C-alpha cells in the first residue's frame, strides 16, 4: 500500500505530429462488434450483436445494451472492461444532473462529460485510453439524437454512423438504404440489415440485441419479438 | 522486432500496442493457468454449483480452512482460481465491500451487485502501469431475486459477464465446451443434476477421476441463506450415479 | 543504464561526488577567524567597468552580525541564504536573542542531502546543491567560523577555503594564518592567496571585504578601506 | 552491474546490492568502538578535521540524558536519522518519563530505513550506529546495520579498518563486563588507534568520548578527562 | 505529483544543464538592451516579427510586473517567443510585487524582484520532475530611494547591477559599441537615454520601428510603453547621429 | 400542513393525499402533486414541512439509481430506510420531513414510514405528516388489519378524506397513487373535496390609475 | 535459449544445437555413460527444456562463501 | 519448423527450402498412403504458418 | 532478464507469457539463504524452534533474534532477511494490538494471517516498490480459537499448516514433520523434536554458527508466548546432541 | 523502470526549444484552415466544416465554430479530441471574468489564463500539450475589435489577419498580398475569408457543408456572438465566386 503512481513519456507526441496512442485505441474499436446508431426523427435505435462466440451466457439481465437513465442510452463497441466502468460513471453523472435539473442529461451535454475522461487517460502518463467508441441516443427537448464519440475524445455528429469490422461499409450501405423522411419501423429494420452488410450469416435472437428509445425511453426489447424482425430482412 | 516487444514497451508496463490489445493483459490470462485449479461452476433452478479441488499435498497443509470454496457472505459465496497471493487479495476485498453496502445501502446483494463492483476494481488495475491485471479469476454463485440461481464470472481484465454454465483454469477451453454439450442435450435442473453435470465435465477433462474427498461441492440453495459446503456424503451417492450416467 | 542514486564499489554516492565538483567551478572565497574578529574576503573578478561593483556580491548576510561568504553556484546557494535569513529572526523571537554560527550552520546542512531522485515528494530535493559556504561571524560565544560542505559535513576552521583554489589555497592558509596572525594580517594573507584563481591583479574593485568584530555589528568594508590593504600586499 | 541501479533492483541470488554497497559507504567513515559493563556504556569515538589549527567538531551527538551516538559513515544521513531519534527520546522522557529502551528505540529506526529501501529511485543510508544507552535494566550497547537489522553486543567496532579493533575486542571480550567507568574507556582507545596504521597512536584532539551509566547522565569528554584514559600507553598491539 | 521523472540530474562539470542550454538560448538571438538614466531607465526589445499585417498594440513583450518595476525577456529558439515560457514568471512575480508593497511600506526594489527569480528557478530545480524556465529578465525599476536602476538576471539566478547592458546575437558585441555611447550627458538627458536603447538595437541588424518596442518608466509612474510610431521617428534621428560622429 | 399516507394491503401500495403544498401553514402553491414518482419502481409520499421532504426524496432517489442498475434487483423498503437513516445525519437532524418510501421487491409489496428521526421503523400500516402518532392512529380504527384490495382503496381514502375534513390546511385535489415497481397510476382526482368560487369577476383598471410612458424593445 | 517463435530470424545455428544436444541426453544414446557437468552462472537466463529433472537431475545452488570459508580460502 | 524471416542470416535461408519440400510431398500432388509420418516438436509455434 | 533496465526484476507488474513475476521470485530466493525456522501445531499450542545467527563473537542473548511477539499469545519466527523481517514485525503488532482494543478477545490468526499477506500482496503487485525477503510463521495458543499456525511467503500467501518450516533445509526439515505426529501430542514432547531436527539440518555452509533459541506458546506458559527455561532449552538441546551422534 | 520509459522529451534542447510543442505545432498543420480578419464594423471568422454527409444531426451549433462566452467566439485548427476539452476550459474562464468585470474578456486576457497549463504539460509532468492553436475573436472595450492566436505552450501574438492549419504560409501571404492592416470593411472581410478558404480547400467552389463562417459584431453597444447559418453562406460565397471570374478576363 505504497506507491505514488509513474507518469512517463510514451503519451507525448512523436516526431510524426499525430498521437501514438489514439491510432492504437481506434484499431481496438475496428476489432470490436459492430454497432449501428440511426436517428430516425421518430426515435433512435440502436443495434448491435449480442454474442460473445459461446452462447453458454445467460443474458437476460447482462447486456450491451444499457439504459444510463430514463430516455437516454448507450451501446458500444470495442473493450468490454472498459466500457463497464464508462457504463457506471456516465450514470454517476447522469445522476448528478437529476439532483440539479430534473430533467435526465441531454446526449449533447452527456458526451463532453465522458470525454474529459477519455482524455485524462491519453493525456497523463502510466495509463492508456479507452478502446470503446460509443453511441449515444436520447429523445429529448423536442428532438431525437444520435451522437458518436470515438476513443481519443472526439466527439462527432451524425444521423447514421456504423461501427466495428466493416464500419466503411456500414455507413455506405446506410447512406443507400435508409433515406431521409421515412419513419421509425423503417429504421428498426435497417439497422438490422447494416448488422448483415457487417459481419454477414446466421441469426438467431441471442445473437442479436435491438433496443428503441423514445421519450417513453430507451428499453431493449425481449428475445420473442427480436425474433419476429429477423424473419423480415434479408 | 518479434518475440514480444522487447525494444518497446507493452509488455513492460499498460500502454496499447502496435496491434491494438496489450501483451500483458492477454497474459493475465495465462497467469491463472499456473495455480493448477480448476473450477467447474454449472447453474441450476435447484442451486448454483460450484465443484472445486479439496485436494491437499501433505499432513502438513490444513484442509479444516484450506478450500478455495469462500463464503464473500451469507447469500452469495464464490471460488478463485490461478494465483493464491491474489486469490485471498480479493476476497478480503469484497467481504469488507459486502458487510459495508449492507450497512449503508441496507440492500441485499445479488450476484450482480459483488460481481460488477469487483470487475470494475479489476478494471483499475489492468489501467494502471503500478498495479499488474489480476493472476486469478472468481466466479460467482448465489441467488439472483428476480431471475433464480445465477452463476456469474468475472475476468480479470474487469469485464462481468452471465453464465449458464462456466469453467475457469487450467483447462479452460477444454471444460467450457465439454459442458457446452451438455447444454445443448439439455436436462430438467433438478437439486442431483446440476450437482452431476459439474463433477462428469471436470473427471472427463483432467483425467484424474475424483472421488468424494478429492472435491469439495459448494452451494447457494434456495432454502439455504447461507453458503453451503455439501462435503462427502451426498458427493459419494451422486458419484456411484455418475458411473452408472453413460 | 544504471541510477544515479546508487552506491558505487568505491563507496560512495554519485550525485555527491558531482556536488563537490561544482564548489570546486565557482569563485574562490576565504573565511578567516581571528580571535580580533572574522574576516572574509572574495573575488569580485569583474570583467567589464559597465556593472556597479558594488551590486555583484558573493557575500550575504545570514545575521546582524554573521557575514557568509559562498562559493560554487552562485545561484544554488541563494535559496539556502533565503531560508538562514528566516531562521536567524525566527531565534531572536523564540530565545529572545541573536542566532549563534553553530546553531544556523547545523540546521542548514540537515536539508543538504536528502535526495531520491523518484518516488520523493517534490516538496523534497531531487539532487543536492554544489555549494560550500563559509559562515564567519563573532556571536556570543565569541569568534567562531564554521565551514559547510555540499555533502553535509560541518565542521569548525580557523581558516578555510573554497572555490577552485579549494584545496591550494586552504593548504597555504593553514601555514600562513594561525592564531598569531592578527586580523588585518589575515586580510593581507587572503589577498596573496587570491591571484592564482584570479585573472588580474587584487584591486578595491575586484575583492570586497566585510569584518565582524567584537562588540561591533556586521560592517561591510567601504572604498578607503578596501585601498588602504590593497597598498601593503 | 545490474542488481543495484535502484534498491529494488535484485540478483539471482536474492539479494540488493545496493544495500550492501551502503555498508561499503560506512568503511570510509571514522573508526568509532561501543563496549558495556554492568554499569556503564561507553562509546570511543575518531574524530577528523580540515583544519586541526582549530577545534574539531564532535562526533557525538546528543539524543537523551543516557543515549549518544557515534557515527561511522555518511554524516548527513547519521544527523538525518538522529533529529527521528532525538525527537522520539526527548517525546518518550515527556509521554513516558522512563530512560527509553535501547532495544525500544532501534527498532523505530528499522521501519524508517526500511523507507527507501523498499522504494524505487533512491538510495539507502550507508551510515551505521553505535548507541549508548542506560535504562533501569542495564547499559546495552546496540549497532544498526545500513539494512535495519540489529546486534546487541558487548562490544562493536564498526567503521574504517574495523577488523583490527576486533581482534582486540575478541581478546578481551571477558573482562567489559567487570569494568567501571575508567577501565572501558582505555580498552577502547586501545582498540580504536589499531584501525589506522602502526605508526600513529592518537591524540586527545582527535578523541571524543561519550560516557553513559548509572553514575552519571551524559557528558562528553572532548579533551576534557580524556587526558588519563590516554595514559598508560599501548601502541598497536596486534 | 505522480510525475517525479528527472529532467535536471547533477553533472561533475559542475552545473545543472537546463541553465547552460538556456544560457546559449539567450547568446544565439533576441536582442534586449537595457540602459539606465538619471531620471528613467529604458529597456527595448528588437522582434515582436512585425511582417506588416501583424497587431502592434496589444502584443506585450515587456510586461509590467508592477507599477515600479518593469522587465523585458528573450531566449528564443525555432520556436521563437518563449512568451509562454515568461508569461508564468510575468504572473507569478506580478502578484509578489503588490503583495511585498501590502506588508512592506517601501515600494518595492528591483533587488527583491532579483532575489524572487534567482529562487524561482531554483525552486523547479529542486522539485522532482521540474525543470528551469529558459528566460533572461531584465529588471527595471525604483527603489525606496527613487533612484533608477537596471538589474539583469541570467536563467540560473545570479544577478548584477549594471549601467548598460546588451544580450543576445553576441552580448558583448552590441555591449562594446555601446560602451562608447555611454557618457555622462547620455545618462543625465533623459531624451538621450531613450535613444541610448534604440541605437544598440540597431547594430545587430539596422532599421525597423515595428520590429523595435521599447517602454519608458519615469520615476515610481505607471509603465508606459511607447508607439511603434514614436520608435520611427527615433531610428531615422539616430542613424544621422552616427554619421556625424564618425 | 400535508396529509399522507399509504398502505400496505392485500394487493400492492396505494398512496393518498391532499395536493396543497405549504410554506408552514400557508399555502406556496395550490397546484402540482404532494405524493411525488420518482424512476418507474419507487414513489414517495411526503409529509412535515415541505422544504425538508422534498429535497431528501431527490437526493436519495439518485443513490438508489445506483444502487439498482448495478445489482439488478428491485428497491427494497428495509434497504430505502437505511439510506435515509445515513442520509439525515450526515445532514446533522436538521429540518422536519416524516417520509413514506413505498417499493415492491420481487417478494410482497413493502412499505414503510420513516420519521426523521434517523430511526430504523418498521411499521404495520402508517400515515405521516402532522404528527405521526395522530396519522398513524387512524390505521388501526378502519383497517381489521387486512381486507381485499378494493375494499381496501375505498377505506384509504375514507379515512384520508376525514383528515381533509378535520384539518383545512389540506386543500383542491385528493390524489391517489397506485404503486407497483413499473405502473405509477397517478389520479389526480379520486375525490374532490373542495374547489374554489370562480374568478370571473374582474378588479381591472384603464390607465388613468396607473400609466405607461415606454413600450420599446432594447438591443 | 528456446522461447522461439521469432517471426523474424532468430539465428538458429544455435537452435538445431539446442535441439541436437537434448537428443545426445536422451537413451537413444547412454547417459550412464556420459555424465554432464554443467556451470552456467544463472538458470534465469537458461530455458526449462534443458534443465528438466532428466536432462540435470540435480540442482545444486553455489552461495557466495560463507565467513568461516573465507578463512579457508585464505 | 520455419518461420516468415527475411532479415536473418544464411542460417535462416537453409531451413525455408527443406520446410517447403515437406508440404509439396504430403498433400501437395504427393501423398502417403497406409504410410504414417510422425512429426515430433518441443514448440508447435516455431511452425510455419503454412506448415 | 536478471541483467536489464526495464521491467523484469524492476517491476513485478510484468508479466511474462507463461504468467510468471520474476522479483516476487527473486524475493523467494532471498528467504533460503537463511537457516531454517520451524513452527509445529499442536491440539494445545504452538512450539518454535528457530536457528539464531551467530554473526560474531562478542553475542548476548536477544541479538538478531528472529522470535517476536505478533500479540501477547501470537509468537512470530522468522527466516530470510531480518531487515525486511523488522518492518513486517512492525506491521503486524500494529494490526494485531488494535485487534485487541476493539474487539477485547484474542486476535484469530486466520483474521491476522490475512491483512499481512494483503500488505505483502499489494508490494507484489506493484512495480513501484520491491517485496519483503522475508517468510514467517504466526503462531499462536488461545481457547477463544484454538491452537493455529498459519504462514506467510513474500508473495501474499494465508493458509493454516499444522506444521511449517521456512530458510533453507525446509523440504528436508518438513520430511521429517511427516514422520511425527504432531496434531496430537503434548507441547512438553514436541520442543525436544523441533531441537533435533535443527541440530541435524544446520552445516557449516548454510551460515557459521548458531544458538539455539526454542519457545513456548502452550498449556504449560498457559497461552502466553514466552521463551523457554533454561532447563527446557538445554534438555531439548541434550536430546538434539544425543540423537545427532 | 521509470525514467527510461520516459522519452525525456520534457527536456530543453540547447537551441530553446521543447520537443513536445514542436511535435504538436505539425498537429495544426495537418489539420483544416482556421484564418480570422479584422474589420471595421465587426470580425469574422472562418473555418472549414470538415463533417460532410448527407446523414448529418447538426446536434451542436457547429463542431468547429464554438462561442466560448456570450460576447468571445472561436474557431479550431487541429485536432478535435483536444478541442472538446479545451473548449469546455474556456467556456468556465470566459464566463468567470463575465462575472467579475461585467465586460467582454480581452482575447489577450483569454489566450494567457490558458497558457500557464500548456506551459505545464511541455515543461514537467509528460503530459501532451493541446493539438489545437485557436483563433479567439472579440471586441474588448479597450482596444476595440480584436483577433488572438494561441500556440500549443500557449505563446500569443495579437493579429490583424492570420491563418493556420492546412496551406497555412498560402492563406497568409495571399491575404497579407491583399488586404494589409484593416484596409476593409465587414462585407468585404467575409468574402476574403471565404476566397482564401476556396483556394486552401480541395473542393473550388465550396458550399456550406465544406465552410462554416461565424461573425462578432458589435450592435447597440453589446457584442453579438452569432453562429452564420448555411444560407447566410452560399450568398457570400456566390459573392468571391463572381470576383474570381472577373479577375481572370
Amino acid at each position: 500500500m505504497a506507491e505514488r503512481g509513474y507518469s512517463f513519456s510514451l503519451t507525448t507526441f512523436s516526431p510524426s505530429g499525430k498521437l501514438v496512442q489514439i491510432e492504437y485505441a481506434l484499431a481496438a474499436v475496428a476489432g470490436g462488434a459492430p454497432s449501428v446508431g440511426i436517428k430516425a426523427a421518430n426515435g433512435v435505435v440502436l443495434a448491435t450483436e449480442k454474442k460473445q462466440k459461446s452462447i453458454l451466457y445467460d443474458e437476460r439481465s447482462v447486456h450491451k445494451v444499457e439504459p444510463i437513465t430514463k430516455h437516454i442510452g448507450l451501446v458500444y463497441s470495442g473493450m468490454g472492461p472498459d466500457y463497464r466502468v464508462l457504463v457506471h460513471r456516465a450514470r454517476k453523472l447522469a445522476q448528478q444532473y437529476y439532483l440539479v435539473y430534473q430533467e435526465p442529461i441531454p446526449t449533447a451535454q452527456l458526451v463532453q462529460r465522458v470525454a474529459s475522461v477519455m482524455q485524462e487517460y491519453t493525456q497523463s502518463g502510466g495509463v492508456r485510453p479507452f478502446g470503446v467508441s460509443l453511441l449515444i441516443c436520447g429523445w429529448n427537448e423536442g428532438r431525437p439524437y444520435l451522437f458518436q464519440s470515438d476513443p481519443s475524445g472526439a466527439y462527432f455528429a451524425w444521423k447514421a454512423t456504423a461501427m466495428g469490422k466493416n464500419y466503411v461499409n456500414g455507413k455506405t450501405f446506410l447512406e443507400k438504404r435508409y433515406n431521409e423522411d421515412l419513419e421509425l419501423e423503417d429504421a428498426i429494420h435497417t439497422a438490422i440489415l447494416t448488422l448483415k452488410e457487417s459481419f454477414e450469416g446466421q441469426m438467431t435472437e441471442d445473437n442479436i440485441e435491438v433496443g428503441i428509445c423514445n421519450e417513453a425511453g430507451f428499453r431493449r426489447l425481449t428475445p420473442t419479438e427480436v425474433r419476429d424482425y429477423l424473419a423480415a430482412i434479408a | 522486432m518479434s518475440r514480444g516487444s522487447s525494444a518497446g514497451f507493452d509488455r513492460h508496463i499498460t500502454i496499447f500496442s502496435p496491434e491494438g490489445r496489450l501483451y500483458q493483459v492477454e497474459y493475465a490470462f495465462k497467469a491463472i493457468n499456473q495455480g493448477g485449479l480448476t473450477s467447474v461452476a454449472v447453474r441450476g433452478k435447484d442451486c448454483a454449483v460450484i465443484v472445486t479441488q479439496k485436494k491437499v499435498p501433505d499432513k502438513l497443509l490444513d484442509s479444516s480452512t484450506v478450500t478455495h470454496l469462500f463464503k464473500i457472505t451469507e447469500n452469495i459465496g464464490c471460488v478463485m482460481t490461478g494465483m493464491t497471493a491474489d486469490s485471498r487479495s480479493q476476497v478480503q476485498r469484497a467481504r469488507y465491500e459486502a458487510a459495508n453496502w449492507k450497512y449503508k445501502y441496507g440492500y441485499e446483494i445479488p450476484v450482480d451487485m459483488l460481481c460488477k463492483r469487483i470487475a470494475d476494481i479489476s478494471q483499475v488495475y489492468t489501467q494502471n502501469a503500478e498495479m499488474r491485471p489480476l493472476g486469478c479469476c472468481m466466479i460467482l454463485i448465489g441467488i439472483d431475486e428476480e431471475q433464480g440461481p445465477q452463476v456469474y464470472k468475472c475476468d480479470p481484465a474487469g469485464y462481468y459477464c452471465g453464465f449458464k454454465a462456466t469453467a475457469a483454469g487450467v483447462k479452460q477451453t477444454e471444460s467450457t465446451s465439454f459442458l457446452e454439450k451438455k447444454v445443448k442435450k439439455k436436462f430438467d435442473w433438478t437439486f442431483e443434476q446440476t450437482v452431476e453435470t459439474a463433477i462428469t465435465c471436470l473427471s472427463t477433462v483432467l483425467s484424474i477421476d475424483f472421488k468424494p474427498s478429492e472435491i469439495e461441492v459448494g452451494v447457494v440453495t434456495v432454502e439455504n441463506p447461507k453458503f453451503r459446503i455439501l462435503t462427502e456424503a451426498e458427493i459419494d451417492a451422486h458419484l456411484v450415479a455418475l458411473a452408472e450416467r453413460d | 543504464d544504471r541510477g544515479v542514486n546508487t552506491f558505487s564499489p568505491e563507496g560512495r554516492l554519485f550525485q555527491v561526488e558531482y556536488a563537490i565538483e561544482g564548489h570546486k567551478l565557482g569563485s574562490t572565497a576565504i573565511g578567516i577567524q581571528t580571535s580580533e574578529g572574522v574576516c572574509l574576503a572574495v573575488e569580485k573578478r569583474i570583467t567589464s567597468p559597465l556593472m556597479e561593483p558594488s551590486s555583484i556580491e558573493k557575500i550575504v548576510e545570514i545575521d546582524a552580525h554573521i557575514g557568509c561568504a559562498m562559493s560554487g553556484l552562485i545561484a544554488d546557494a541563494k535559496t539556502l541564504i533565503d531560508k538562514a535569513r528566516v531562521e536567524t529572526q525566527n531565534h531572536w523571537f523564540t530565545y529572545n536573542e541573536t542566532m549563534t554560527v553553530e546553531s544556523v550552520t547545523q540546521a542548514v546542512s540537515n536539508l543538504a542531502l536528502q535526495f531520491g531522485e523518484e518516488d520523493a515528494d517534490p516538496g523534497a530535493m531531487s539532487r543536492p546543491f554544489g555549494v560550500a559556504l563559509l559562515f564567519g561571524g563573532v556571536d556570543e560565544k565569541g569568534p567562531q567560523l564554521f565551514h559547510m560542505d555540499p555533502s553535509g559535513t560541518f565542521v569548525q576552521c580557523d581558516a578555510r577555503a573554497i572555490g577552485s583554489a579549494s584545496e591550494g589555497a586552504q593548504s597555504s592558509l593553514q601555514e600562513v594564518y594561525h592564531k598569531s596572525t592578527t586580523l588585518k594580517e589575515a586580510i593581507k594573507s587572503s589577498l596573496i592567496i587570491l591571484k592564482q584563481v584570479m585573472e588580474e591583479k587584487l584591486n578595491a574593485t575586484n575583492i570586497e571585504l566585510a569584518t565582524v568584530q567584537p562588540g561591533q555589528n556586521f560592517h561591510m568594508f567601504t572604498k578607503e578601506e578596501l585601498e588602504e590593504v590593497i597598498k601593503d600586499i | 552491474n545490474q542488481y543495484d541501479n535502484d534498491v529494488t533492483v535484485w540478483s539471482p541470488q536474492g539479494r540488493i546490492h545496493q544495500i550492501e554497497y551502503a555498508m561499503e559507504a560506512v568503511k570510509q567513515g571514522s573508526a568509532t568502538v561501543g563496549l558495556k559493563s554492568k554499569t556503564h556504556a561507553v562509546l570511543v569515538a575518531l574524530k577528523r578535521a580540515q583544519s586541526e589549527l582549530a577545534a574539531h567538531q564532535k562526533k557525538i551527538l546528543h539524543v537523551d540524558n543516557h543515549i549518544g551516538i557515534s557515527i561511522a559513515g555518511l554524516t548527513a544521513d547519521a544527523r538525518l536519522l538522529c533529529n527521528f531519534m532525538r525527537q522520539e527520546c526527548l517525546d518518550s522522557r515527556f509521554v513516558f518519563d522512563r530512560p527509553l529502551p535501547v532495544s525500544r528505540l532501534v527498532s523505530l529506526i528499522g521501519s524508517k530505513t526500511q523507507i527507501p529501501t523498499q522504494r524505487y529511485g533512491r538510495r539507502p543510508y550507508g551510515v551505521g550506529l553505535l548507541i549508548a544507552g542506560y535504562d533501569d535494566m542495564g547499559p546495552h550497547v546496540f549497532q544498526t546495520c545500513p539494512s535495519a537489522n540489529y546486534f546487541d553486543c558487548r562490544a562493536m567496532s564498526i567503521g574504517a579498518r574495523s577488523q583490527s579493533a576486533r581482534t582486540y575486542l575478541e581478546r578481551h571480550m571477558s573482562e567489559f563486563m567487570q569494568c567501571n567507568l575508567d577501565e572501558l574507556v582505555k580498552h577502547g582507545l586501545r582498540a580504536l588507534r589499531e584501525t589506522l596504521p602502526a605508526e600513529q597512536d592518537l591524540t586527545t584532539k582527535n578523541v571524543s568520548i561519550g560516557i553513559v551509566g548509572k553514575d552519571l547522565e551524559f557528558t562528553i569528554y572532548d579533551d576534557d578527562d580524556v587526558s588519563p584514559f590516554l595514559d598508560g600507553l599501548e601502541e598497536r598491539p596486534q | 505529483m505522480s510525475y517525479d521523472r528527472a529532467i535536471t540530474v547533477f553533472s561533475p562539470d559542475g552545473h545543472l544543464f537546463q541553465v547552460e542550454y538556456a544560457q546559449e538560448a539567450v547568446k544565439k538571438g533576441s536582442t534586449a538592451v537595457g540602459v539606465r538614466g538619471r531620471d528613467i531607465v529604458v529597456l527595448g526589445v528588437e522582434k515582436k516579427s512585425v511582417a506588416k499585417l501583424q497587431d502592434e498594440r496589444t502584443v506585450r513583450k515587456i510586461c509590467a510586473l508592477d507599477d515600479n518595476v518593469c522587465m523585458a525577456f528573450a531566449v528564443v529558439a525555432s520556436v521563437s517567443g518563449l512568451t509562454a515560457d515568461a508569461r508564468i514568471v510575468i504572473n507569478r512575480a506580478r502578484v509578489e510585487c503588490q503583495s511585498h508593497r501590502l506588508t512592506v511600506g517601501d515600494p518595492v526594489t528591483v533587488e527583491y524582484i532579483t532575489r524572487y527569480i534567482a529562487s524561482l528557478k531554483q525552486r523547479y530545480t529542486q522539485s522532482n520532475g521540474r525543470r528551469p524556465f529558459g528566460i533572461s529578465a531584465l529588471i527595471v525599476g525604483f527603489d525606496f530611494d527613487g533612484t533608477p536602476r537596471l538589474y539583469q538576471t541570467d536563467p540560473s539566478g545570479t544577478y548584477h547591477a549594471w549601467k548598460a547592458n546588451a544580450i543576445g546575437r553576441g552580448a558583448k558585441s552590441v555591449r562594446e559599441f555601446l560602451e562608447k555611447n555611454y557618457t555622462d550627458d547620455a545618462i543625465e538627458t533623459d531624451d538621450l537615454t531613450i535613444k541610448l536603447v534604440i541605437k544598440a538595437l540597431l547594430e545587430v541588424v539596422q532599421s525597423g520601428g515595428k520590429n523595435i518596442e521599447l517602454a519608458v518608466m519615469r520615476r515610481d509612474q505607471p509603465l508606459k510603453i511607447l508607439s511603434p510610431e514614436e520608435i520611427e521617428k527615433y531610428v531615422a534621428e539616430i542613424e544621422k547621429e552616427k554619421e556625424e560622429n564618425e | 400542513t400535508t396529509i399522507a399516507g399509504v398502505v400496505y394491503k392485500d394487493g400492492i401500495v396505494l398512496g393518498a393525499d391532499t395536493r396543497a403544498t405549504e410554506g408552514m401553514v400557508v399555502a406556496d402553491k395550490n397546484c402540482s402533486k404532494i405524493h411525488f414518482i420518482s424512476p418507474n419502481i419507487y414513489c414517495c409520499g411526503a409529509g412535515t414541512a415541505a422544504d425538508t421532504d422534498m429535497t431528501t426524496q431527490l437526493i436519495s432517489s439518485n443513490l438508489e439509481l445506483h444502487s439498482l442498475t448495478t445489482g439488478r434487483l428491485p428497491r427494497v423498503v428495509t434497504a430505502n430506510r437505511m439510506l435515509k437513516q445515513m442520509l439525515f445525519r450526515y445532514q446533522g437532524y436538521i429540518g422536519a420531513a416524516l417520509v413514506l418510501g413505498g417499493v415492491d421487491v420481487t417478494g410482497p409489496h413493502l412499505y414503510s414510514i420513516y420519521p426523521h428521526g434517523s430511526t430504523d421503523k418498521l411499521p404495520y400500516v402508517t400515515m405521516g405528516s402532522g404528527s405521526l402518532a395522530a396519522m398513524a392512529v387512524f390505521e388501526d380504527k378502519f383497517r381489521p388489519d387486512m381486507e381485499e384490495e378494493e375494499a381496501k382503496k375505498l377505506v384509504s381514502e375514507a379515512i384520508a378524506a376525514g383528515i381533509f375534513n378535520d384539518l383545512g390546511s389540506g386543500s383542491n385535489i385528493d390524489l391517489c397513487v397506485i404503486s407497483k415497481s413499473k405502473l405509477d397510476f397517478l389520479r389526480p382526482y379520486s375525490v374532490p373535496n373542495k374547489k374554489g368560487t370562480r374568478f370571473g369577476r374582474y378588479r381591472c383598471e384603464k390607465g388613468t390609475t396607473a400609466v405607461l410612458t415606454e413600450k420599446v424593445t432594447p438591443l | 535459449t528456446k522461447r522461439f517463435d521469432s517471426e523474424k530470424a532468430g539465428d538458429r545455428e544455435v537452435q538445431r544445437t539446442m535441439l541436437e544436444l537434448l537428443n545426445q541426453l536422451d537413451g537413444f544414446q547412454p547417459n550412464t555413460q556420459v555424465k554432464v557437468i554443467a556451470a552456467t552462472n544463472r538458470v534465469d537466463i537458461l530455458d526449462p527444456a534443458l534443465l528438466r529433472s532428466g536432462r540435470l537431475d540435480r540442482k545444486i545452488e553455489f552461495p557466495m562463501p560463507n565467513e568461516e570459508a573465507r578463512a579457508r580460502i585464505m | 519448423g520455419g518461420r516468415r524471416f527475411s532479415e536473418g542470416t544464411s542460417a535462416d535461408r537453409e531451413i525455408q527450402r527443406t520446410l517447403m519440400e515437406l508440404l509439396n510431398q504430403m498433400d501437395g500432388f504427393d501423398t502417403l498412403h497406409r504410410v504414417k509420418m510422425i512429426m515430433a516438436t518441443n514448440r508447435p509455434d516455431t511452425l510455419d504458418p503454412a506448415l | 532478464m536478471s541483467s536489464i533496465g526495464t521491467g523484469y526484476d524492476l517491476s513485478a507488474s510484468t508479466f511474462s507469457p507463461d504468467g510468471r513475476v520474476f522479483q516476487v521470485e527473486y524475493a523467494m530466493k532471498a528467504v533460503e539463504n537463511s537457516s531454517t525456522a520451524i513452527g509445529i501445531r499442536c491440539k494445545d499450542g504452538v512450539v518454535f524452534g528457530v536457528e539464531k545467527l551467530v554473526l560474531s563473537k562478542l553475542y548476548e542473548e536477544g541479538s538478531n533474534k528472529r522470535l517476536f511477539n505478533v500479540d501477547r499469545h501470537v509468537g512470530m519466527a522468522v527466516a530470510g532477511l531480518l531487515a525486511d523481517a523488522r518492518s513486517l514485525a512492525d506491521i503486524a503488532r500494529e494490526e494485531a494490538s488494535n485487534f485487541r482494543s476493539n474487539f477485547g478477545y484474542n486476535i484469530p490468526l486466520k483474521h491476522l494471517a490475512d491483512r499481512v499477506a494483503m500488505y505483502v500482496h499489494a508490494y507484489t503487485l506493484y512495480s513501484a516498490v520491491r517485496p519483503f525477503g522475508c517468510s514467517f510463521m504466526l503462531g499462536s495458543y488461545s481457547v477463544n480459537d484454538g491452537a493455529q499456525l498459519y504462514m506467510i511467503d513474500p508473495s501474499g500467501v494465508s493458509y493454516g499448516y499444522w506444521g511449517c518450516a521456512i530458510g533453507k533445509a525446509r523440504q528436508a526439515a518438513k520430511t521429517e514433520i511427516e514422520k511425527l505426529q504432531m496434531k496430537e501430542m503434548t507441547c512438553r514432547d514436541v520442543v525436544k523434536e523441533v531441537a533435533k531436527i535443527i541440530y541435524i539440518v544446520h552445516d557449516e555452509v548454510k551460515d557459521k554458527a548458531f544458538e539455539l533459541e526454542l519457545s513456548w506458546v502452550g498449556e504449560l506458559t498457559k497461552g502466553r508466548h514466552e521463551i523457554v527455561p533454561k532447563d527446557v532449552r538445554e534438555e531439548a538441546e541434550k536430546y538434539a546432541k544425543e540423537s545427532l551422534k | 523502470m521509470s525514467r527510461r520509459y520516459d522519452s525525456r522529451t520534457t527536456i530543453f534542447s540547447p537551441e530553446g526549444r521543447l520537443y513536445q510543442v514542436e511535435y504538436a505545432m505539425e498537429a495544426i498543420g495537418h489539420a483544416g484552415t482556421c484564418l480570422g480578419i479584422l474589420a471595421n464594423d465587426g470580425v469574422l471568422l472562418a473555418a472549414e466544416r470538415r463533417n460532410i454527409h448527407k446523414l448529418l444531426d447538426e446536434v451542436f451549433f457547429s463542431e468547429k465554430i464554438y462561442k466560448l462566452n456570450e460576447d468571445m467566439a472561436c474557431s479550431v485548427a487541429g485536432i478535435t479530441s483536444d478541442a472538446n476539452v479545451l473548449t469546455n476550459e474556456l467556456r468556465l474562464i470566459a464566463q468567470r471574468y463575465l462575472l467579475q468585470y461585467q465586460e467582454p474578456i480581452p482575447c489577450e486576457q483569454l489566450v494567457t489564463a490558458l497558457c500557464d497549463i500548456k506551459q505545464a504539460y511541455t515543461q514537467f509532468g509528460g503530459k501532451r500539450p493541446f493539438g489545437v492553436s485557436l483563433l479567439y475573436i472579440g471586441w474588448d472595450k479597450h482596444y476595440g475589435f480584436q483577433l488572438y492566436q494561441s500556440d500549443p505552450s500557449g505563446n500569443y501574438g495579437g493579429w490583424k489577419a492570420t491563418c493556420i492549419g492546412n496551406n497555412s504560409a498560402a492563406a497568409v501571404s495571399m491575404l497579407k498580398q491583399d488586404y494589409k492592416e484593416g484596409e476593409m470593411t465587414l462585407k468585404s472581410a467575409l468574402a476574403l475569408a471565404v476566397k482564401v478558404l476556396n483556394k486552401t480547400m480541395d473542393v473550388s467552389k465550396l458550399s456550406a457543408e465544406k465552410v462554416e463562417i461565424a461573425t462578432l459584431t458589435r450592435e447597440n453597444g453589446k457584442t453579438v456572438i452569432r453562429v452564420l447559418k448555411q444560407k447566410e453562406v452560399e450568398q457570400l460565397i456566390k459573392k468571391h465566386e463572381e470576383e474570381e471570374a472577373k479577375a481572370e478576363r
